[PDB]
């Protein structure tokens, strides 16, 4: 889905215009907005070759099709692989994510730099980290991908 | 492949409407021309009422008297309305007026209550079988039933009424008072089609077509519309427009949410769609399944309410996505945030009624080429979410919903070629049988028949998530049968 991946293009490296930009062509919520703001200060931190071994991970991760969770009931409009990265960074132990990140074969730069994100990531609030979560499941939907 | 089902009712000499059934009993009610039918569970008749037919002629009111209206004549009831309440069966013809009625369960044949003069604010039904009538049980903030009634336009009542079930004075039973209503001008015009009514938590919700008059194009749109299930007025009405991929499946057909054991009512609504009031028949025609998480039709209401109360119809950003529908004197204001936790369900001070320029998008868990679906039902096997879907041509689809699908069906068998299945499709207690009605009959199909494979290799071969191999019993079986199991859908094993 090439406008989301630079969505993701541009959170890792380029200007909060061009990604805030990348990110309202999706229509986002306020709510999406000041959590994205809130990733976006924080992915500014990272050295660079940490955002392009990031960049690497995320796009080599990159099916949608909507499924029901078993035993939930869940509406997933995604892949479960892509859900258990999507969850184990902004709601789970850094552990958990490790193990999602090791499901596509990165090698130890990806690893390292993963690690650099969910330990930042860790240092926003609960509910902006929801949001970017309500955020990725609106991406998914978009009648943009399909 | 499925055998044929065991157990059939079909009423002699006349059609099928609606379906109901008692939770506590599983009695069944059959809403048909000039009559209604009680059955058990084995769809064997313990009652039956006759409804009709009577002398009626639209242009009269009831009482309908031979010298007070010359013109009338026997006139056919089809079944508008068919609903179990606390006490009560609730039913609605489509004879005079469309006044309703209330009947005993367990015991059809005995009159509960009946308004002998009804008034023009207790014409309830659509008084054409062509429209189509659609209503839902609830209390009110003092434990009285109310009945809300989704009623599309006739050849002035309000499409949506809220109506007093057990009111003290017995007379006005089914009547709507002068604000339970949603007022709308130009009734012909949008020309409301409804499709279902359902009720979760603190709203009621209803699905309907209506031409979208605010737009250039006036097109039929789906839409989904919540109403505070004890507001006893519209104030806080809200109209949300319905996207299944984007709007290229634009007609909303029917809609369930998951019942099984271990959940009543599901928290995901699946609706079926189908291009285009009526789909495209034969080829050209496709139709798709949509999920909506009802808290996501309830954030998106929310936001308009909230934008409409204390924005003036604008979203944070400053854009415009809420106003006031349907020609109603009233708009968008800048109320204080305080009104917001005053006034959850609005007040007679507060902009009303509300819509959204914002639709609620969903993609197709299934887009099927071909294919008219008219009927919804859900339900959950060891943990995995089944969809039964029926069509225009008498089919019932059985889906996996499950990750890894991809929308084909893994099993159709033909109930009644070339009739519709009815929306009215609900399952049995123990979530065993479906019961699928067409016009003609009503049938009760298993959800499964593994039994039917006495053999390990044809049970893996005819895949079906309900079934599998039980080696222990040398069996094919639902996983709870087998008092080591082979899932037919992904077996962990093979027959050697
Ligand atoms: C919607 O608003 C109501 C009342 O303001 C609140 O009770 C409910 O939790 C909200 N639901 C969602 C999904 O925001």
């Amino acid at each position: 889905c090439p406008s989301f991946q630079r969505v993701i293009e541009t959170l890792l490296m380029d200007t909060p215009s061009s990604y805030e930009a990348a990110m309202e062509l999706f229509s986002p919520d306020q709510d999406m907005r000041e959590a994205g703001a809130q990733l976006k200060k924080l992915v500014d931190t990272l050295p660079q070759k940490p955002r392009e071994s990031i960049i690497k991970l995320m796009e080599k991760i990159a099916g949608w099709r909507p499924y029901i969770e078993r035993w939930t009931g869940r509406l997933i409009v995604g892949s479960p692989s892509f859900q258990r990265v999507i969850e184990t960074l902004l709601m789970d132990t850094p552990s958990s994510y490790e193990a999602a990140m090791e499901l596509f074969s990165p090698d130890q730069d990806m690893r390292e730099a993963g690690a650099q994100l969910k330990k930042l990531v860790d240092t926003l609030p609960q509910k902006p980290r929801e949001s970017i979560i309500k955020l990725m499941e609106k991406i998914a939907q978009s009648s943009l991908c399909n | 492949l499925q055998p044929l089902p065991p157990t059939a009712f079909t009423p002699n000499g006349t059609y099928l409407q609606h379906l109901a059934r008692d939770p506590t009993s599983g009695t069944l009610y059959l809403g048909a021309t000039n009559f209604l039918f009680q059955l058990s569970p084995g769809l064997q008749l313990e009652a039956t009422v006759s409804t009709g037919p009577v002398l009626d002629s639209r242009d009269c009111l009831p009482p309908v008297m031979p010298d007070e209206c010359p013109q009338a004549q026997p006139t056919n009831n089809p079944n508008q309305l068919l609903l179990v309440s606390p006490g009560a069966l609730v039913v609605c013809g489509s004879v005079h007026q469309g006044v309703c009625e209330q009947r005993r369960l367990g015991q059809l044949e005995q009159l509960l209550l009946r308004p002998e003069r009804p008034g023009d604010t207790q014409y309830v039904a659509a008084n054409d079988p062509a429209v189509s009538t659609v209503g839902l049980v609830a209390q009110g903030l003092a434990g009285e039933p109310l009945l809300f009634v989704g009623r599309g336009y006739t050849s002035g009542i309000p499409p949506i009424t809220t109506r007093a079930l057990w009111p003290p004075d017995p007379q006005a039973a089914f009547s709507y008072e002068e604000t339970a209503k949603l007022a709308v001008g130009r009734l012909s015009e949008y020309s409301h089609h409804f499709v279902s009514a359902f009720a979760r938590g603190a709203s009621a919700y209803f699905l309907f077509l209506r031409r979208d008059l605010q737009a250039q194009s006036r097109a039929f749109r789906a839409y989904v519309s919540r109403v505070c299930l004890r507001d006893q007025h519209y104030y806080s009405y809200v109209e949300l427009p319905l996207a299944c991929e984007g709007g290229r499946y634009g007609l909303i057909q029917a809609a369930a949410v998951a019942t099984s054991r271990e959940v009543a009512h599901g928290e995901v609504l699946f609706a079926a769609f189908s291009s285009a009031p009526s789909a495209a028949a034969g080829a050209s025609g496709a139709s798709a399944l949509c999920a909506f998480p009802l808290d996501e039709v309830d954030r998106l209401a929310n936001r308009t309410r909230d934008a409409c109360y204390t924005r003036e119809g604008r979203a944070e950003d400053g854009t415009e996505v809420a106003y006031i529908e349907y020609d109603v004197n009233s708009d968008c204001a800048q109320l204080p945030v305080d009104t917001l936790d005053a006034y959850p369900c609005g007040s007679d001070h507060t902009p009303s009624p509300m819509a959204s320029r914002v639709p609620l998008e969903a993609t197709p868990i299934l887009e099927w080429p071909g294919i008219q679906l008219t009927a919804v039902a859900v339900t959950m096997e060891d943990g995995h979410t089944i969809a039964f879907l029926g069509d225009s041509q008498g089919q019932l689809h059985r889906v996996y919903l499950g990750p890894g699908s991809d929308g084909h069906p893994y099993s159709t068998q033909s109930i009644q070629q070339g009739s519709a299945v009815s929306r009215d499709l609900t399952f049995d207690g123990t979530f065993e049988h479906l019961y699928v009605m067409t016009q003609s009959t009503l049938l009760k199909v298993p959800v499964a028949s593994c039994a039917q494979h006495l053999d390990c290799a044809s049970c893996l071969a005819h895949r079906d998530p309900y079934c599998g191999w039980c080696v222990l019993l040398g069996r094919c079986s639902r996983r709870s049968e087998c008092s080591q199991w082979l899932w037919s859908f992904q077996p962990e094993l093979g027959c050697l």
